[PDB]
RNA sequence: UUUAUGCUCU
RNA sequence: UGAAAUGCGCAGAUACCGGGAGGAACGCCGAUGGCGAAGGCAGCCACCUGGUCCACCCGUGACGCUGAGGCGCGAAAGCGUGGGGAGCAAACCGGAUUAGAUACCCGGGUAGUCCACGCCCUAAACGAUGCGCGCUAGGUCUCUGGGUCUCCUGGGGGCCGAAGCUA
């Protein structure tokens, strides 16, 4: 599993400032790590559907946000997805 | 897995031929630890005794290891896996730390650069040789003599294995690939693991001249011939086999069984 | 083949038959019967009565090789039960004990359709 | 009908060791069942925990996965 | 890492020799997959409930270890190879849960 | 553990 | 079995004991309980992994709801290629029953039931009740969190019920 101190490393990479624990990017950043590891673990365990819900739904969610970040704010989309390697 | 093609032939529409990933920088064989030239002669001195044989493409003979305790305690590193033309199974050349060379026939799992070695030691893990007694019921085993000292004869075919089911006396009890439950002596060598290749069944010759490279001629029915030649020869406009259905020298062929009765090996068997 | 004093009893009792059957200490059976070996057919053999004459069919044989004392072991359930294990009592051998073996799976094999009812 | 809830009849044990028999040994019937929750006294969270280690003993060889009837 | 208990029977015919030669290869398997010992309790001979390898009683071991995970299922096959070694259960640790108190 | 069936319109 | 008959058995059966082989399903716990979107999920262990709830009031600042198409999942049966096959069992055979009995009961029994991979896309797939949000008395039983641990509070699962709704 992703560990604390793994998932930490991350919020303070992407944080917006030193305290920002949950902005759009934080969020996106997050997501894509869980999303990343279960793709991993989908492509050993296929026939393991229910755990590939939940995918779509992180993937979903991901886009969501995605969209309102490159609604309210076109540059640090491409920052953002360029920087973590998204939309293909 | 196994290749298939789009039908732009027919025959192409049904072929299908072997995977060759599993072959590791094979093409040149190792001219040293074989080959041999192979006399390729389908009768014996004269007479055809095998009917249908001949042609087929030429080949040149991987002489294999089939006896391991040739060289005890000595480890080796799995060089390669290579194709063998005399065989349906694969074979693995190795390299021996003594710096000596030769052929296995590779086991399912046998990767490419691990390192292997026989003996009543011998670490039961795949590509290892031991003594029978040595083997812990229940594993599965490729490559058996079945009297010690004599060399492999069982479970060599690409996807064959054989399973240790007990112990009893110096014999332990094999279940051979046949499904026959047989007692092999406990100092017969085996090496752990199964034979590998094991989608081998699964090919498609697809035509005629597919066939006719593997060295089988075509193969004519009894029904077909004349009376002088078949049991099932004549009639006049197709026909039924008229008796019990025979082969060309008289016996029948469907059921009559055909292993030799008082058999000193029958006091060591008891299966299918 | 032998004359053994301290012995077993075992009662096996299905819908349709009760059979008993003695054996030494070790299992071996010494003699046994059933309700057909009394004299029934079809299902009067599935009586509590024909149980009771069955295990002292049983009983009494036993004692011919010298049979004094016993383990009785029931399995199964039937009327064949209690009047099978009355009838031993009631007659030489003292039941040193009373066991209750019945096999009873921990959801093995389906059974079959007459078996299954629910779900 | 009678008897006590039996969790009302050893001090404070470890449902959760799966090792010590005697305490364990005293939640199995006569012939072996893992017993009611309307005879150990114990509640829906307690019960679970209780037999899931009931069941690892069993397996180690130290509780009977059933035995006879005595003396009927 | 992790913690985990792990449960080893053995034997009981063996004799005190035997029983650490088995004993030896257990603790180097234990070493080579990578476990840390902690405590250990060999409670020895015990009775069973029911015969394990037809024998009525067995030889316990009983060890806490912290281990890498992803090589604590691959220990168990190891541990188990022996003939002498008759029945194996690996179980992550827990904080023990109380009752009457 | 042996039964099935009851013409048309009111 | 209603009673029987077919069937098995003096070629040594059933019953009993010891050894071995093999497959499938997991008794007690177990609940009128739990989990999942649904289909559905039940011996034990480990690894990988989804959903979900609670406490704190810490971060983003409407980033929401629904959703024609699309995509995925989807019990059982069924299909293809391999394997596997103990019990069970469509079809099929036999014994009974009956006016007949291609059924109901009995004795046999093959696909199938099991595994891998790939198809099929159905259902009383049922709460016959689409999803989200706010509003409108309470009583009691239960599962599971937090609590200043008689009681309060949050999320679930049941019954009875204010107001109202309903043929
Ligand atoms: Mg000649
Ligand atoms: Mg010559
Ligand atoms: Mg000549
Ligand atoms: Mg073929
Ligand atoms: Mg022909
Ligand atoms: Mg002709
Ligand atoms: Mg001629
Ligand atoms: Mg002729
Ligand atoms: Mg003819
Ligand atoms: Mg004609
Ligand atoms: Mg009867
Ligand atoms: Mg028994
Ligand atoms: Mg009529
Ligand atoms: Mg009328
Ligand atoms: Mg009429
Ligand atoms: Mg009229
Ligand atoms: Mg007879
Ligand atoms: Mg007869
Ligand atoms: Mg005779
Ligand atoms: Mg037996
Ligand atoms: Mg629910
Ligand atoms: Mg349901
Ligand atoms: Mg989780
Ligand atoms: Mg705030
Ligand atoms: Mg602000
Ligand atoms: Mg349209
Ligand atoms: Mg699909
Ligand atoms: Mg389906
Ligand atoms: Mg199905
Ligand atoms: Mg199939
Ligand atoms: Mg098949
Ligand atoms: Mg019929
Ligand atoms: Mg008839
Ligand atoms: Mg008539
Ligand atoms: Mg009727
Ligand atoms: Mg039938
Ligand atoms: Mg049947
Ligand atoms: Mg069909
Ligand atoms: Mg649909
Ligand atoms: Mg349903
Ligand atoms: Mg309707
Ligand atoms: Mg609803
Ligand atoms: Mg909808
Ligand atoms: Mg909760
Ligand atoms: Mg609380
Ligand atoms: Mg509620
Ligand atoms: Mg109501
Ligand atoms: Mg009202």
């Amino acid at each position: 599993p992703i560990t604390k101190e793994e998932k930490q490393k991350v919020i303070q990479e992407f944080a917006r400032f030193p305290g920002d624990t949950g902005s759009t990017e934080v969020q996106v950043a997050l997501l894509t790590l869980r999303i990343n590891r279960l793709s991993e673990h989908l492509k050993v365990h296929k026939k393991d559907h229910h755990s590939h819900r939940g995918l779509l739904m992180m993937v979903g969610q991901r886009r969501r946000l995605l969209r309102y970040l490159q609604r309210e704010d076109p540059e640090r989309y491409r920052a953002l997805i360029e920087k973590l390697g998204i939309r293909g | 897995a196994v290749k298939k093609f789009k039908p732009y032939t027919p025959s192409r529409r049904f072929m299908t031929v072997a995977d060759f990933s599993e072959i590791t920088k094979t093409e040149p064989e190792k001219s040293l630890v074989k080959p041999l030239k192979k006399t390729g002669g389908r009768n014996n001195q004269g007479r055809i005794t095998v009917r249908f044989r001949g042609g087929g493409h030429k080949r040149l003979y991987r002489i294999i290891d089939f006896k391991r305790w040739d060289k005890v305690g000595i480890p080796a590193k799995v060089a390669a896996i290579e194709y063998d033309p005399n065989r349906s199974a694969r074979i693995a050349l190795l390299h021996y730390v003594d710096g000596e060379k030769r052929y296995i026939i590779a086991p399912d799992g046998l990767q490419v650069g691990q390192q292997v070695v026989a003996g009543p030691d011998a670490p039961i893990q795949v590509g290892n040789a031991l003594p029978l007694r040595f083997i812990p019921v229940g594993t599965v085993v490729h490559a058996v003599e079945l009297e010690p000292k004599k060399g492999a004869k069982l479970a060599r075919a690409a996807g064959t294995s054989a399973q240790i089911q007990g112990r009893e006396g110096d014999y332990v009890i094999l279940r051979l690939p046949s499904g026959e439950l047989r007692k092999v002596h406990g100092e017969c060598y085996a090496t752990v693991g199964a034979v590998g290749n094991a989608d081998h069944k699964n090919i498609v010759l697809g035509k005629a001249g597919r066939s006719r490279w593997l060295g089988r001629r075509p193969h004519v029915r009894g029904a077909a011939m004349n009376p002088v030649d078949h049991p099932h020869g004549g009639g006049e406009g197709r026909a039924p086999r008229g008796r019990p259905p025979a082969s060309p020298w008289g016996w029948q062929t469907k059921g009559l069984k055909t292993r030799k009765r008082r058999k000193p090996s029958s006091r060591f068997i008891i299966a299918r | 083949k032998r004359q053994v004093a301290s012995g077993r009893a075992y009662i096996h009792a299905s819908y349709n038959n009760t059979i008993v059957t003695i054996t030494d200490p070790d299992g071996n059976p010494i003699t046994w019967s059933s309700g057909g070996v009394i004299g029934y057919k079809g299902s009067r053999k599935g009586t509590p009565y024909a149980a009771q004459l069955a295990a002292l069919d049983a009983a009494k044989k036993a004692m011919a090789y010298g049979m004094q004392s016993v383990d009785v072991i029931v399995r199964g359930t039937g009327a064949g039960r209690e009047q099978a294990i009355r009838a031993l009592q009631a007659s030489g051998l003292q039941v040193k004990s009373i066991v209750d073996d019945t096999p009873v799976p921990h959801n093995g094999c389906r059974p079959k359709k007459k078996f299954r009812k629910a779900s | 009908s009678r008897k006590a809830k039996v969790k009302a009849t050893l001090g404070e044990f470890d449902l959760r060791d799966y090792r010590n028999v005697e305490v364990l040994k005293r939640f199995l019937s006569e012939t072996g069942k893992i017993l009611p929750r309307r005879r150990t006294g114990l509640s829906a969270k307690e019960q679970r925990i209780l037999a899931k280690t009931i069941k690892r003993a069993r397996i180690l060889g130290l509780l009977p996965f059933t035995e006879k009837l005595v003396r009927k | 890492m992790r913690r985990y208990e792990v449960n080893i029977v053995l034997n009981p015919n063996l004799d005190q020799s035997q029983l650490a030669l088995e004993k030896e290869i257990i603790q180097r398997a234990l070493e080579n997959y990578g476990a840390r010992v902690e405590k250990v309790e060999e409670l020895g001979l015990r009775r069973l409930a029911y015969p394990i390898a037809k024998d009525p009683q067995g030889y316990f071991l009983w060890y806490q270890v912290e281990m890498p995970e992803d090589r604590v299922n691959d220990l168990a096959r190891e541990l188990r190879i022996r003939d002498n070694v008759r029945r194996v259960m690996v179980v992550k640790s827990q904080e023990p849960f109380l009752a009457n108190a």
